[PDB]
């Protein structure tokens, strides 16, 4: 009875259903615009919080009290389970092997007791490391005891490393000046480097012929920095190693980086490990397929989730290193 | 004719629903909150019958402290459970628990004491004749009408993804991520405090939750959304407070749900929900992966963000192989669908074998739930 | 690979045609039989693969053939109730000594021609009109 | 059993261990006597059948 | 006219069935029985305990898959009863009580196997008559020539028999246990070399499909290894059921080469060409000349592209120069063991060959040795 | 040149063990874990360094994400292997690798590119004059001191069984099964969830591994031990977390290694280690089996659980014919046996003919490893 | 040099003596079975 079911619904609901079926949500509108606004009143005031608190308090005070039909008393109205008890095993036998050996083990401490407990085969009673050092040698080594609680390994403390002392503006100024005595630029783990500043570094290294290695590890770099570096790599002929590990570069940015590899023959090591999100297998397929195009790159640090692209990338690295070996051999003879 | 069937009680982390089996909609919907007088003994012990429950608790937000008895899907306080359950049985449903079987839901990988304690409360306090415990994700797959697919369920305490192929569950591929809407509420407060609106207590918690429900959306592109929000103010909206003051959210509308996809904002070392679904699919066999790609089902109240489905489809298609197709089923009624699953599952004629009757409980105790259920 | 092509060629043609003609005439005979037996009640089957999918037709056929009462079919439009309706008829067949292999309720629900034809043939051969 | 002593259980195990060692000793002497008897019987039978 | 008998070919990999006098089998399906692995949480689903035939192959992920026949010997008989029940009642929709049944057996095997089949088919299926025939004799029937040597190779057993003018030589029958399943396992073990991992029973079907699609017998092995090492023009790409793409490459022709060099599997037996030559050489001097020109291939395993040229070259290398070697490989040879059977039940004198129900009732299940060859 | 002593390096999945040839014990033992910065914030303790290698990474778990360069005996990350090898050569043995030969270990059934890439990396980045690649389970038999028996090795990445009769290995009977300590650790996390405790991150993985190495044992009878553990709390033991709280594992201490004997707990359809060893024995000829039953040799760090020897002997005695005599040889120093035999192998006078020279590599490329090694 | 180390040494020596004792015993048992197996047929042949 479709007509009766529709008549059971409200007529205003029927008109709303017709309007909603005509609207079908808002798929055409973007994600932000598809929501309706709450009220039409303009924003006013610097949000005085105490007025909110006082209004809420008096609103709570002048409220009519709902009275519940049945009060709660915590009454248990069902049968208690009362778990069963067992008669268990009431056995008692004395072994009494030797008056000598009675008194020998009667006054032994628990730490030395656990050695003879473990040598007889109660492996369940104590920990495994304790159990094995008990069986290690013919002497009492066990200090802890079977009853005592086990504790984790502490390993060894590591001394604190000095924080990064490489300043930003002077380094960029020296890079822009083509300084002959600046070869390594380190930017690892520096607080709050501006994105336009990193881009300024990216165009600054375009014309620098004296810096051989670069690193922006842990700089919270993003896709525009990746795009600018990808643009820079085509021009530059001196940079040996680029390190962009531990960043927020998306898959498309990494694709832009690998797409610059055929144009330049000066980069030998590139590391893109530990990114915030996985790149996806399509990006991996593109990376490996057109990294097979390049013949200069030797070291590439990336953990491939799939097996096919990983195998092909390993083969490509093997081929590049074997080309180096072959040209050395041909140069010798 | 079995005493108008059983009762379906979907006790979610932040809000509880209850109703009769065989009905499409739950009869009672109310938050799972216990409100107590805060610190004072003023006005002749004002705040009498100190436990305020449900709608009456949120009515007196100013003069009370609101406590959630369920945190992360685990019962911290059991007296508050049995108070809430008494309120459901007597104050709203107005039916006796002695003649009606009860169906209950729980998270997949929960500590084992919860099932035994729920069985003890059902059989010792409300003396129900029969009871069963199920999983919300299986109920969601029941509500979707399909017998093959992967189910995400994200409530206020827990997110879990399970795969099911042809009615056979794969226990090794079930995942549990502890990133839910409460964390999004806290992150929304954190980013609102930077703008200038500081929200601290439980009344502020309810207000911020209402703001999040009414004004949030999942951006398709995060950096494009940042550029748009910095360039112009068209994305900005206005929210009025109960007293009358009006504030502007603006940049905070899409940053709140983005922590679902990037947990680095929340301060958690975890992967996104899309990575959880993809890893749950990779943990299955080779052949049944394709169907799990074509039957992704969303559920829970958290998935009512606008544009979550298209964004997560884009992410999955970024991860998945390009040969096969990806589709996402996002019913508009999914927030209640878990309960609807119970309304299906208690309605089946073959389920009458699966009830845990009182006679077996009186011989086995609360441990029988480990053998009878799942 | 001309010999492999010819092997696949023979496989694609002769086995498929010789199975298809038998299947067509068998289902045409079976439709006539089930329509003659279902005509006593106000029921008719116009397609063997589609009308037996839902399950009411099968349970009514077992009702009229056994002459003996069967449990209430569950009411509902989804797949699960359909699985229930097929499963109850399969259980009723399981009681009266009829032996079935490779029979699941989801096989009838999904609509496999071989299994529904085999089920109807088993009904004709081993079950008793009585 | 809730009430137990480690010393007593270890002591019972020592008892069982010496019982095992003794049993294996009667086993060895047992079987040595058996094999000598069987070898002598076989040799005598072989001589007279030859 | 009399009722047409049922021709049922029980292979190690596939089971075929049809009516006598037809030119093709009417039902072909893999001889696999699968059972559920995981647990079912959905209530109201199917409660079937065993998947059989194509239905087991349809759902591989949630099943452990088993073969009731391995190496031409039946190991599980309940699964065989399920296979035969699904063949009769479902795939053909026939009544077995009114049809004679012809069955197919490898030449050398355990004897009791025969009795068991007879003891099943007269008891559970109540057939009025049945018969058992060797595979290679039926293959020679389907070849159309009375005189020849038949080499057959399936998934369980390889065997060569010589027949001259309808007379068989029992002492020259040769059997080898290298067959298709061994090639599948060797392909798995050699695909491990490229990093691809396949371990479960469901993945063995994937490996079998890869072998059927992308394997060929090289005419010269060392030259092919040199060619495959020098260039990458021999590689091919396959798509996994979950969208992954793999590259076989050098493993395409190394797997079938194991048929000719059994030392790859650790077996010390000789190759198939050596087995055929030894089976020819065991015969009398006079009938060898006709046997050299009438070699017949059969079975699915001999469907590798290039097997005929390699077999002819190797046999010509072994044989004396003045004799000529002809390898007969019909294009539909995969069903030859069936087709000759469909011929054999249509003959006039074969109505005098059947093991009747009364004869089995009189002389027990051991009658099959007196009637069947 | 007797002063030139080769270096014996075993690259296990969990730990790397390096030492000088001709010594009874390895000098350096340290886990192969690479630690990288988290994304929640900047670290406190390191500046220009990009990553931490070895025990330095293990100590600073709270600010690092830990990655294993070896996955199931396969080198997924080759740069991580270069970092591990550099730390081994320069920070632990304190010797220049240019002046010493290097001996390495490998799992039996590997990708063929593993040996080639290993040889190329060693020769190009370390300039060693000679090197060699050997297989682990032959070195185990060298360490045991006999030339006939079956070796069942179980490391941190893979399990493999190989038979040897009089020094001739049978390649068709070698079996490789993917079951090691990492899957046991993951199952231990999954079975520690229902007691209440939760472990998610990589530091939690190291904590769970430390718990497993000290608390787990193999039960002789599974059902009898299950009934005993349900009967009373005799088997329970306590552990101290680094935070300060004390956990009590109780029942699941013998449930973790049971996956080695019943893989169906992990969802895989493979067989246990006992069935694998029996199948490997049946693949050999009829004549030599009588020796192979008498000389079963255990190895690997995974077989360090107490009670494994008696259980394996009981299972194989159930499988094998009654006439045959079975004994299991479990050396007390077996955890380092793969290293120890290597120290034997570099000491033999014939083995000096078996080295791979720098010149031979220079003409023949990295493909010389297949012709020169097994 | 005390009594407890002597206890540990004593029980360890006893244990390994016991193990060697069952090894020798079972080997001797199988040899005994073979010898009796041979002798009985000789008696039957005498008859
Ligand atoms: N209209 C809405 N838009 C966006 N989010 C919503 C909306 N309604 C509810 N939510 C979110 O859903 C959550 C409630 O989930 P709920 O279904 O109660 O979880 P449970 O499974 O525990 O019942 C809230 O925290 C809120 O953030
Ligand atoms: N086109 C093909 N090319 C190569 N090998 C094939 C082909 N088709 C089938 N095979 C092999 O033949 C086997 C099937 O043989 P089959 O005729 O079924 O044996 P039987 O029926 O005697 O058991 C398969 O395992 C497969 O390895
Ligand atoms: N005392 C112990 N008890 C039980 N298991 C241990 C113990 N020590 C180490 N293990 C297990 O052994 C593994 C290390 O094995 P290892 O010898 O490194 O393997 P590999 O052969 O790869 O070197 C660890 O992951 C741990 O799970």
């Amino acid at each position: 009875d479709e007509d009766e079911i529709l008549g059971a619904l409200t007529e205003e609901e029927l008109r709303t259903l017709e309007n909603e079926l005509d609207e079908l949500d808002n798929a055409l509108l973007p994600a932000g615009l598809r929501q309706k606004d709450q009220t039409t009143k303009a924003p006013t005031g610097p949000f005085k919080r105490e007025e909110l608190l006082d209004h809420l308090e008096k609103q709570a005070k002048e409220f009519k009290d709902r009275e519940d039909l049945v009060p709660y008393t915590g009454e248990k109205r069902g049968k208690v389970w009362v778990p069963k008890q067992k008669p268990m095993d009431p056995v008692l036998e004395t072994v009494t092997l030797e008056p000598e050996l009675e008194e020998a083990l009667a006054n032994a401490s628990d730490a030395e007791l656990c050695d003879i407990a473990a040598i007889l085969g109660m492996h369940t009673l104590m920990s495994n490391q304790q159990y094995y050092q008990a069986l290690g040698s013919s002497s009492i080594v066990n200090k802890e005891g079977l009853n005592s609680v086990i504790k984790p390994t502490q390993y060894k403390p590591v001394p604190d490393e000095e924080p990064n002392a490489t300043d930003v503006e002077e380094t960029l100024e020296r890079i822009k000046n083509n300084d002959p005595k600046l070869e390594e630029v380190n930017l690892n783990n520096i607080r709050n480097i501006p994105i336009p500043t990193l881009k300024a570094y990216a165009e600054a290294l375009k014309e620098n012929s004296y810096v051989k290695k670069f690193s922006i590890v842990g700089t919270r770099s993003n896709d525009p920095v990746a795009f600018a570096l990808a643009e820079m790599l085509k021009v530059n002929k001196v940079l040996k190693t680029l390190n962009v590990e531990s960043n927020f570069i998306s898959g498309a940015g990494i694709l832009r980086l690998v797409e610059a590899l055929p144009y330049n023959t000066s980069l030998v090591e590139l590391k893109i490990d530990n990114q915030s999100q996985p790149l996806g297998n399509k990006v991996e397929m593109e990376i490996v397929s057109m990294l097979e195009k390049n013949a200069t790159l030797l070291k590439f640090g990336y953990h491939f989730t799939q097996q096919g692209p990983r195998l092909r990338a390993s083969n490509a690295m093997m081929n590049n290193n074997d080309l180096v070996r072959k040209r050395r051999l041909a140069d010798l003879t | 004719d079995d005493d108008i069937a059983a009762l379906v009680v979907d006790n979610g982390s932040g809000m509880c629903k209850a109703g009769f089996a065989g009905d499409d909609a739950p009869r009672a919907v109310f938050p799972s909150i216990v409100g107590r007088p805060r610190h004072q003994g003023v006005m002749v012990g004002m705040g009498q019958k100190d436990s305020y429950v449900g709608d009456e608790a949120q009515s007196k937000r100013g003069i009370l402290t609101l406590k959630y008895p369920i945190e992360h899907g685990i019962v911290t306080n059991w007296d508050d459970m049995e108070k809430i359950w008494h309120h459901t049985f007597y104050n709203e449903l107005r039916v006796a628990p002695e003649e009606h079987p009860v169906l209950l839901t729980e998270a997949p990988l929960n500590p084992k004491a919860n099932r035994e304690k729920m069985t003890q409360i059902m059989f010792e306090t409300f003396n129900t004749p029969a009871m069963y415990v199920a999983i919300q994700a299986v109920l969601s797959l029941y509500a979707s009408g399909r017998t093959t697919g992967i189910v995400m369920d994200s409530g206020d305490g827990v997110t879990h993804t399970v795969p099911i192929y042809e009615g056979y569950a794969l226990p090794h591929a079930i995942l549990r991520l502890d990133l839910a809407g409460r964390d999004l509420t806290d992150y929304l407060m954190k980013i609102l405090t930077e703008r200038g609106y500081s929200f601290t207590t439980t009344a502020e918690r309810e207000i911020v939750r209402d703001i999040k429900e009414k004004l949030c959306y999942v951006a398709l592109d995060f950096e494009q959304e940042m550029a748009t929000a910095a360039s112009s103010s068209s994305l900005e909206k206005s929210y009025e407070l109960p007293d009358g003051q009006v504030i502007t959210i603006g940049n905070e509308r899409f940053r709140c749900p983005e922590a679902l996809f990037q947990p680095s904002f929340l301060g958690m070392e975890s992967c996104g929900i899309h990575e959880t679904t993809f890893n749950s699919i990779m943990k299955c066999d080779v052949d049944i992966r394709k169907d799990l790609y074509a039957n992704t089902v969303l559920s829970g109240g958290t998935t009512m963000y606008p544009g979550i489905a298209d964004r997560m489809q884009k992410e999955i298609t970024a991860l998945a192989p390009s040969t096969m197709k990806i589709k996402i089923i996002a019913p508009p009624e999914r927030k209640y669908s878990v309960w609807i699953g119970g309304s299906i599952l208690a309605s089946l004629s073959t389920f009458q074998q699966m009830w845990i009757s009182k006679q077996e409980y009186d011989e086995s105790g609360p441990s029988i739930v480990h053998r009878k259920c799942f | 690979d001309n010999d492999n092509s010819s092997a696949r060629l023979f496989e694609r043609s002769r086995i498929k045609a010789l199975a298809d003609e038998r299947e067509v005439v068998q289902k045409k005979t079976f439709t006539k039989w089930v329509n003659s037996h279902l005509a006593r009640v106000s029921c008719r089957i116009t397609d063997l693969y589609k009308d037996l999918r839902d399950g009411r037709m099968l349970i009514k056929l077992l009702e009229v053939l056994s002459g003996e009462m069967l449990p209430k079919p569950t009411k509902g439009k989804m797949r699960i109730h359909c699985l229930e309706n097929v499963d109850k008829a399969l259980q009723f067949l399981k009681e009266q000594r009829v032996h079935l292999e490779n029979m699941g309720s989801h096989d009838i629900v999904d609509g496999n021609h071989r299994l529904v034809l085999g089920l109807i043939w088993t009904i004709i051969l081993r079950f008793q009109i009585q | 059993m809730a009430g137990i002593t480690t010393i007593e259980a270890v002591k019972r195990k020592i008892q069982v261990l010496q019982q095992q060692a003794d049993d294996a000793e009667e086993r060895a002497e047992r079987l040595q006597r058996e094999v000598e008897g069987e070898r002598r019987a076989r040799e005598q039978a072989e001589a007279e059948v030859a």
